[PDB]
RNA sequence: UGCCAGCCACCGCGGUCAUACGAUUAACCCAAAUUAAUAGAUCCACGGCGUAAAGAGUGUUUAAGAAAAAAAAUCACAAU
């Protein structure tokens, strides 16, 4: 979201975010299902599926998004461009 | 609220999953109707890539032996005297007559093209159709 | 019951073959001043100009005789991915339904 | 309240419940020219599994599949009308504009045949009003707009979680359409046939609703 | 077991291919008439394809022939030989309007 | 104090309303240690080469490799 004022942009981005929602399947409601590797544009995300006791070892942004999804155990390395949106 | 991503999956996928997560607390009508009688294909998004290299399509061209005859008929006599009615479902043209005559003289065992052709022309002249031909 | 193949094989459009220079019967379903919009029954209507000889004999519902050139007027042009449909057919208006 | 759940649950247990099977046939369709597509140069890539073949440059739509699809499409459309929900007829074609507006008026259904305003489905509350209901099904008699691009309302009904029935010609894109029926949208008998078909499915649905309602009121 | 299904034959209706006026003729440097048909009367220039309307093969052939006949002393370069002025005009150009 | 005096690992700070200099108040964080300087440990490419560093002006053979399943050498036009 984008505005002249910071507050406004915050609001816009919240309310707009509700509209685009994904369902993310969770194996046993903590990890993901299987190992993922993806190259999106110039970014490389590589995510490995952990056992129960191993909490969220990840780029901080990914840890955030994960706490919001409900994924409690993961490992993810990002390489190439770390640009946030991408 | 909803899921405005068109590209993610089918409307059914997104809706069902959104309900499943407890986000959408009211089930729409068209959901149950869909559940009862699903479409043939999942209406998922797909991108129309252009085709490259050697790859072509699988579409078959439509041809029958009757055509192989109609070609000769049109080469000699052109389009028939009766014009065409594409409104009439059961309409048979001059060429179609010629086709059936040729098919019937083929069942008599004549393997020569000239015999079959000229004698189907005579078998048509017998019924009273005029073939003016072309130069 | 009739298989779709069976119907297609014997239909009047299948019998015609190539649509070039074909004598066809068609009907006028619409009119603008000099323009006669003519459904000859294939897919698209064609559009012919009202001749000078017996001009008023051509009305909505009238039947006429055509020489079919093209079923659908279409061509591909420089730098395009697909062809360009004019959404018409190409014909010559000869005379009207001598009967 | 339990018997209202009965009146909603009952029709889903029969395949033919409004008996629409008898409204058309392969021959019926064939005589409406429905099997006829555009030139092969204009073919859309996703349309090939729906093609019986190409006869001398013209694309012939397989009417077996057309019937198989149209069955399900009409089935859905009637079930929607039965459950009391909004049906919108969308086409941007100026020949059949009047015909379609007429058709929808006569089914007691709504029609947008005009220029589609940009935020219409996406931003409803501003364009239409303070709070609104949106069509529970949208029917496309023409999936294209007069510049030959896909009608926006396809992408935006997808976006909105609305199911979509449409007649997808040889050059149209079926992908984002929920119940596509492959067939001819250009020639008048085809458009008229489909207009009529959907009209009848709607009318039958609404009637059966009325009658099963009367039966429900006499039950107690 | 359906006999109404289409047959994978090549196109029977397919027309013959159109032909250069000279398709299977022989262009000879020795005959100045046929050559000077393709020359501009006033200039002596050689007309291109868009004018003469030939297969590439025959446009080439006519050209090479013309050049050869010109240097061997059979045909004049700077004008069409007056004698051949009233021969059939096969070219698509219109000077006088 | 006023682009002075000074500060900084990198961005940078100081021109009269300096949370960046100097001192005071408060706080933070390590702790018998705390900072600075210097060496290490770690760290480059199983990535790339149209526009960013990068396909070497051209062809042939040697060395050295690959052969991993199916075939081929060859005809209008301005090579030398
Ligand atoms: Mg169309
Ligand atoms: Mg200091
Ligand atoms: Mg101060
Ligand atoms: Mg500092
Ligand atoms: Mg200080
Ligand atoms: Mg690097
Ligand atoms: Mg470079
Ligand atoms: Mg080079
Ligand atoms: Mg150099
Ligand atoms: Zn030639």
């Amino acid at each position: 979201g984008k505005a002249t004022e910071r507050a406004d942009a915050f609001r816009k981005a919240k309310n707009r975010a509700v509209h685009y929602l994904h369902y993310i399947e969770r194996y046993e409601d903590h990890t993901i299902y299987h190992d993922i590797s993806l190259k999106f544009k110039r970014t490389h995300i590589k995510m490995k599926k952990q056992p129960r006791g191993y909490g969220l070892h990840c780029h901080r942004a990914i840890m955030t998004i994960c706490r919001l999804i409900g994924i409690k155990d993961l490992y993810a390395k990002v390489s190439g461009s770390v640009n946030m949106l991408n | 609220a909803g899921s405005r991503l068109e590209t993610v999956g089918s409307i059914f996928s997104r809706t069902r999953d959104l309900i499943r997560a407890g986000v959408l607390k009211e089930k729409p009508l068209w959901l149950d109707i869909y559940n009862a009688f699903p479409p043939l294909r999942e209406p998922v998004f797909r991108r129309p890539r252009l085709r490259y290299g050697k790859a072509k399509a699988a579409v078959q061209d439509i041809f029958y032996h009757e055509d192989r005859i109609r070609a000769k008929f049109y080469s000699a006599y052109g389009s028939g005297p009766k014009a065409f009615d594409l409104f009439n479902p059961n309409f048979k043209s001059t060429c179609q007559r010629f086709v059936e005559k040729y098919i019937e003289l083929q069942r008599l065992g004549e393997t020569d093209e000239e015999k079959l052709f000229v004698e189907a022309g005579k078998a048509l002249l017998a019924e009273g159709v005029t073939l003016r031909r072309v130069g | 019951v009739e298989s779709f193949a069976s119907m297609l094989r014997h239909s009047p459009l299948t019998q015609m073959g190539p649509a070039k220079n074909k004598l066809v019967i068609g009907q006028i379903f619409h009119i603008v001043e000099d323009d006669l919009y003519i459904d000859f029954g294939g897919k698209f209507h064609c559009v012919c100009k009202r001749p000078e000889v017996d001009g008023e004999k051509y009305q909505k519902g009238t039947r006429v005789r055509l020489r079919l050139l093209d079923l659908e007027l279409t061509s591909r042009f420089l730098g395009a991915t697909t062809d360009t449909t004019i959404l018409e057919a190409d014909a010559v208006l000869l005379g009207l339904q001598e009967s | 309240n339990d018997l209202r759940d009965r009146i909603l649950s009952e029709p889903l247990k029969h395949a033919d419940f409004f008996n629409l099977k008898e409204l058309f046939s392969v021959r019926s369709l064939f005589d409406a020219r429905v099997h006829l597509g555009h030139k092969a140069g204009c073919r859309h890539r996703f349309m090939e599994p729906y093609l019986f073949g190409s006869r001398l440059g013209q694309d012939i739509i397989d009417l077996e599949q057309t019937a198989a699809h149209l069955q399900l499409a009409l089935n859905f459309t009637a079930h929607v009308a039965y459950r009391e929900g909004i049906i919108l007829f969308v086409s941007r074609h100026r020949q059949f504009a009047h015909l379609i507006e007429t058709t929808a008026r006569d089914c007691g259904e709504y029609a947008h045949t005009r220029y589609f305003k940009g935020g219409l489905l996406t931003n409803a509350p501003l364009l239409l009003g303070p709070g609104v209901r949106l069509p529970d099904l949208i029917i496309f008699l023409h999936t294209l707009n007069n510049v030959f691009e896909p009608h926006v309302a396809v992408r935006d009904a997808a976006k909105m979680n609305i199911p979509t029935v449409g007649i997808v010609d040889t050059n149209c894109n079926p992908a984002l359409i929920t119940y596509p029926v492959p067939g001819n949208d250009d020639s008048p008998p085809a458009v008229r046939l489909f207009c009529r078909l959907f009209q009848v499915a709607i009318s039958r649905a609404k009637e059966k609703r009325r009658q099963v309602e009367a039966l429900y009121r006499l039950q107690g | 077991s359906n006999e109404d299904l289409p047959v994978p034959m090549e196109n029977p209706y397919k027309e013959p291919l159109k032909k250069c006026i000279l398709c299977e003729k022989h262009v000879d440097y020795k005959n100045v008439q046929l050559l000077s048909q393709f020359i501009s009367p006033f200039t002596g220039c050689i007309y291109g394809r868009h004018i003469t309307g030939l297969c590439g093969k025959k446009q080439k052939e006519i050209t090479k022939a013309i050049k050869r006949a010109q240097i061997l002393g059979f045909m004049p370069v700077t004008y069409k030989d007056p004698a051949y002025l009233k021969d059939p005009k096969v070219c698509n150009i219109k000077y006088r309007e």
